[PDB]
RNA sequence: AGGAGGGCGCGGCGGCCGCUGCAAAACCCGGGGCGCGAGCCCGGGCGGAGCGGCCGUCGGUGCAGAUCUUGGUGGUAGUAG
RNA sequence: UUGAAACACGGACCAAGGAGUCUGACAUGCGUGCGAGUCGACGGGUUCUGAAACCUGGGAUGCGCAAGGAAGCUGACGAGC
RNA sequence: ACAGGCGAGAGACCGAUAGCGAACAAGUACCGCGAGGGAAAGAUGAAAAGGACUUUGAAAAGAGAGUCAAAAGUGCUUGAAAUUGCCGGGAGGGAAGCGGAUGGGGGCCGGCGAUGCGCCCCGGCCGUAUGCGGAACGGCUGGUCCGCCGCUCGG
């Protein structure tokens, strides 16, 4: 038979995100890259960075 | 069996958290929860109650309002408010006040800076004042909404002024049969 | 960055930290790492969100104290000593060290309590176990 | 997004939410704005009032453009008005035409030094207020 | 990582592109390593196996033994090694069929192209 | 080692709620579902009926997801998540998971006895 | 009837942590337990190559009914004939 | 359905499949950014993993910042209890 | 602009009742006077190494045997349920099944349940102080460790 709501090509794929929202994301994601404690926290191996 | 409604349970609800997931917003409930424990001070049980309050219940404050509720008392006395310090271009002068916000526009932090004043976060206004002496407790125009313009009693019943809900303006929206006298009627 | 708001960016979700059964009543939450006495996802325990942290590890006892001024430097945060002595003299550095110093006394019986289980473990290592302990 | 719905919510409930007497049915009351007079009318009446009838006149290829007049309240005046003019200032002359505007209204302050207005259009309220300030009004095309 | 847009990397593609493949594409397929001493004298790596080529099986439970090619089954993507058989349920004898990329050859057998074969590919690999 | 656990760990239902009429059908499954026919009896707790589970059963706090030998259950799979135990060995036990092989069964019951951790399947495999 | 909250389970994607030819998935079992429950964990067997858990996010995501669809199988019955 | 064990309908059994979804326009609520501004959505530049990403075009593109009137046309002179 | 044609690339798509009707001699087999309608059907094994030979039987087949890591034995990976046969167990006066509670019988389990802990004759290590090496805490004093000495004696 046919599906229930057949899937169409017109779904909404991609999304917009404010510019301003993207820099703020990023700035964000910069600073918690330069404390240690997260770093471990994603797991990455620091413990003999200088 | 004991005659009781919902069995005397309290059907009303209330915040106890925010709703948020700032880190630096629960950082400063934890602050704040430990002051009305420690403390026992009326301006700090409203600073915790307000920190839970959503983004409609914590309305901007502008710069006019700010000034004229501050006018003669900004010696001495730190104007607090939960939510947004925004610019206003209409005034001219702004005096040296001592203001505590959750967010400053950049506009409102120069002119607040330039003007003498100091911004402060509500981290900062607990080193100050810890049991808010001295401080001016302030909020911004609840119903300054166009939400609320659409509130109240319907647009078509008598000595009702709410608006309507229409796509568009212009003489053929929503003008006759109800508007009007020559036709029909005017509610 | 103080240990309070590292506490609530790691408390949810992390390497280390590993949840089981849920996320009902029956959840079990641990820590695996180093610097955490216990292996308990808890502020007071946790390796990740305390700038002065404890660290008792067989190799011999190897006691490991963070330093306060080397946290942006991974490479010398950690001052390290190596131990061979009996319980009481080893025992007596823990307590030296975490607890007569000021450096977190609130882990002073959990970093001894840690120490006896490590070194009992060691123990039988090199003499397996001639008794069970059921009693 | 299809976890958060609560369709989920309401699995093994037989009626999905919409009653066993009344049921889902697929149109009843008509479709769109149907019977807004019939069996409507106390919705269109209470929350549209004004929705059918006729006002006014007709205006036949009416161009949007032949009525664009944007307007600028003299409260705002001076904040075009850059700080080191301001404190040369003699009166600041602005022509608002260059910031996007045609008419100058009068709602707001404005403060008790001169300015000189330029615009295509001015009420006699800003036109009071800026006199009443030592300023003046010239009028552009 | 590949960077051609003429490259495909679909495993569908990949599949259907090897076995679907030509005689004459079977044979680069159908490509054996050289011995050690070979492969010295002649600064090649691999070469297409050939009948009558001199092959050492290198994997499987016939590693070890030695053996001319008497059959190149390209349809079956094995080759046929002399004396490398088995015994049926009647008592027959018949061959065994190897993967070309699991033996390494020994001798080689040159006519006159083999060796215009040989020169083309040890000037990459010698420069 | 010896257990922590004194209070006494009471059951107030040792028995499942079996789903309704599944002794009737035999493609309907014993996992509970909650009747929700207008007419059902089940759901109107007539008395004689299959009973319905609600949080009036739930059990002690102090006891809930303990053992029978007392301990709590921690599933390992490897050495390492084994050695998380050894602060907690009077409170948890340890179970190595279903599809660990034999070879790192036998090291984790190794290490398993160094540190006075139990070992709740250590006899299998 | 209806609303809401918190949880359980299915399949992907971005991450993290693992398992497995010293036997993965699936399936079977008067095996043992945990949870009020949805479910989960372990044991024994079969099988012979893949699989899981946690955080985030997404969805063709949970069946007893619909004279429901397709397939398979009963009693009727060694009967009518 | 007022009322079902009903002499009211559907259901012999089992497995697999099987029903509030996607899109548009509004609305309330909530969350995030900025804030008298906000939106970079179509284009352009660039991008060596990329139909990502990143940068850039608004001194007027859209919603806001001002109504009322059919229209011609006018347009908030700054509160007390 | 481009659901056609020829040729490429990719995917948070489907996975054999799904995805095109068609993963396969699929617009095929087959149905209708005709216009038209329209399926089901993928998987041994690494390699056929696809089961020689003896014996019974009219044969089909069986019983031995052989190949294989495995019979995985040519609709052959795995192989659920309904339903059926046999073996063993239990019950039964016009249904049975079901809830609660015990008992009788069975099947399971040993983290199902302990054998250690303080005092004493045998085995076996060092303070105090030192020289030296590294690296700490607090905000200039004091701290720990290790290896070596030379006095020391309690463990
Ligand atoms: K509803
Ligand atoms: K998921
Ligand atoms: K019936
Ligand atoms: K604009
Ligand atoms: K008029
Ligand atoms: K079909
Ligand atoms: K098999
Ligand atoms: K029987
Ligand atoms: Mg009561
Ligand atoms: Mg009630
Ligand atoms: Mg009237
Ligand atoms: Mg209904
Ligand atoms: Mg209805
Ligand atoms: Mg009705
Ligand atoms: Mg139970
Ligand atoms: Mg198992
Ligand atoms: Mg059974
Ligand atoms: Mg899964
Ligand atoms: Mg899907
Ligand atoms: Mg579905
Ligand atoms: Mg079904
Ligand atoms: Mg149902
Ligand atoms: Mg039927
Ligand atoms: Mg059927
Ligand atoms: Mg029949
Ligand atoms: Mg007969
Ligand atoms: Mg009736
Ligand atoms: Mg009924
Ligand atoms: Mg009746
Ligand atoms: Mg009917
Ligand atoms: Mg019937
Ligand atoms: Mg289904
Ligand atoms: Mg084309
Ligand atoms: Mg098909
Ligand atoms: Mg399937
Ligand atoms: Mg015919
Ligand atoms: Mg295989
Ligand atoms: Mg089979
Ligand atoms: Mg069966």
């Amino acid at each position: 038979g046919r599906m229930f709501a057949p899937t169409k090509t017109w779904r909404k794929w991609h999304r917009r995100v404010n510019v301003h929202l993207r820099r703020v994301a990023v700035a964000s994601a910069l600073a918690a890259t330069s404390v240690p404690s997260l770093v471990l926290a994603r797991g990455h191996r620091i413990e003999t960075v200088p | 069996g004991i005659d009781l409604v919902a069995g005397g349970r309290n059907k009303r609800t209330k915040r106890v958290a925010p709703k948020s997931d700032d880190v630096y917003l629960k950082l400063l409930v934890k602050l704040y929860r430990f002051l009305v424990r420690r403390t026992k001070s009326k301006f700090n049980a409203v600073i915790l109650k307000r920190l839970f309050m959503s983004k409609t219940n914590r309305p901007p404050l502008s710069m006019r309002r700010l000034s004229n509720f501050m006018k003669g008392k900004e010696e001495k006395n730190i104007a607090v408010v939960v939510g947004t310090i925004t610019d206003d271009m209409r005034i001219q002068e702004v005096p040296a006040m001592k203001v505590t916000a959750l967010r400053f526009t950049e506009t409102a932090r120069a002119r607040i800076i330039n003007a003498g004043g100091e911004c402060l976060t509500f981290d900062q206004l607990a080193l100050r004042a810890p049991t808010g002496e001295n401080t001016i407790l302030l909020r911004g125009p609840k119903n300054a909404r166009e939400a609320v313009r659409h509130f109240g009693k319907a647009p078509g019943v008598p000595h009702s002024h709410t608006k309507p809900y229409v796509r568009s303006k212009g003489r053929k929206f929503e003008k006759a049969r109800g508007r009007r006298n020559s036709r029909g009627f005017k509610v | 960055v103080p240990g309070s708001l590292v506490w609530e960016l790691v408390k949810k979700n992390n390497c280390f930290l590993i949840k089981q059964f849920g996320n009902s009543n029956a959840k079990v939450q641990f820590s695996k790492e180093p610097n955490n006495l216990y292996n308990v996802h808890s502020y007071k325990f946790s390796g990740l969100a305390n700038s002065k942290t404890v660290a008792v590890q067989p190799s011999a006892v190897v006691l490991s104290t963070t330093k306060t001024k080397k946290q942006n430097t991974p490479a010398k945060l950690q001052h390290k000593t190596l131990m061979r002595k009996e319980f009481r003299k080893m025992a007596k550095s823990v307590k030296n060290q975490v607890c007569d110093n000021y450096y977190r006394p609130d882990l002073t019986k959990p970093a001894l309590a840690r120490l006896s289980a490590v070194y009992r473990s060691l123990q039988v290592s090199k003499s397996g176990i001639k008794k069970k302990n059921r009693q | 997004t299809t976890r958060f719905k609560k369709n989920r919510k309401k699995r093994g409930h037989v009626s999905a939410g919409h009653g066993r007497v009344g049921k889902h049915r697929k149109h009843p009351g008509g479709r769109g704005n149907a019977g807004g007079m019939h069996h409507h009318r106390i919705l269109f009446d209470k929350y549209h009032p004004g929705y059918f009838g006729k006002v006014g006149m007709r205006y036949f290829h009416k161009l949007s453009n032949r009525f664009y007049t944007p307007t600028v309240n003299v409260e705002r005046l001076w904040s075009m008005v850059p700080s080191e003019k301001a404190a040369e200032a003699k009166a600041p002359v602005v022509d608002v035409s260059q910031f996007g505007y045609f008419k100058v209204l009068g709602k707001g302050m404005l403060p008790e030094k001169p300015i000189v207005v330029k615009a295509k259009l001015i009420s006699k309220i800003a036109e009071k207020k800026i006199k009443a300030a030592g300023g003046a009004v010239v009028l552009v095309a | 990582m590949k960077r051609n847009p003429r490259v495909t990397s679909s495993r569908r593609k990949c599949r259907k592109a090897h076995f679907t493949a030509p005689s004459s594409v079977r044979r680069v397929l159908m490509s054996a390593a050289l011995s050690s001493e070979l492969r010295h004298k002649y600064n090649v790596r691999s070469i297409p196996i050939r009948k009558d080529d001199e092959v050492q099986v290198v994997r499987g439970t016939y590693k070890g033994r030695e053996g001319k090619v008497v059959q190149v089954y390209r349809r079956r993507w094995v080759i046929h090694v002399e004396r490398i058989t088995r015994e049926k349920v009647n008592g027959s004898t018949v061959n065994v069929g190897i993967h070309p990329s699991k033996v390494i050859v020994t001798k080689l057998k040159l006519d006159k192209d083999r060796k215009a074969l040989l020169d083309r590919k040890a000037r990459g690999r010698a420069a | 080692a010896v257990p922590l656990l004194t209070r006494k760990i009471v059951k107030k239902r040792v028995k499942h709620f079996k789903r309704a009429h599944s002794d009737r059908y035999i493609g309907l499954k014993q996992s509970w579902r909650r009747p929700k026919g207008i007419d059902s009896r089940v759901r109107r707790k007539f008395k004689g009926c299959t009973l319905m589970p609600n949080i009036g059963y739930g059990s002690d706090k102090k006891t809930r997801h303990y053992l029978p030998n007392k301990f709590k259950k921690f599933v390992v799979h490897n050495v390492s998540e084994l050695e998380l135990l050894m602060m907690h060995n009077r409170t948890y036990c340890a179970e190595i998971a279903h599809n660990v092989s034999t070879k790192k069964r036998k090291d984790i019951v190794e290490r398993a006895a160094q540190l006075d951790i139990v070992v709740t399947n250590k006899l299998a495999r």
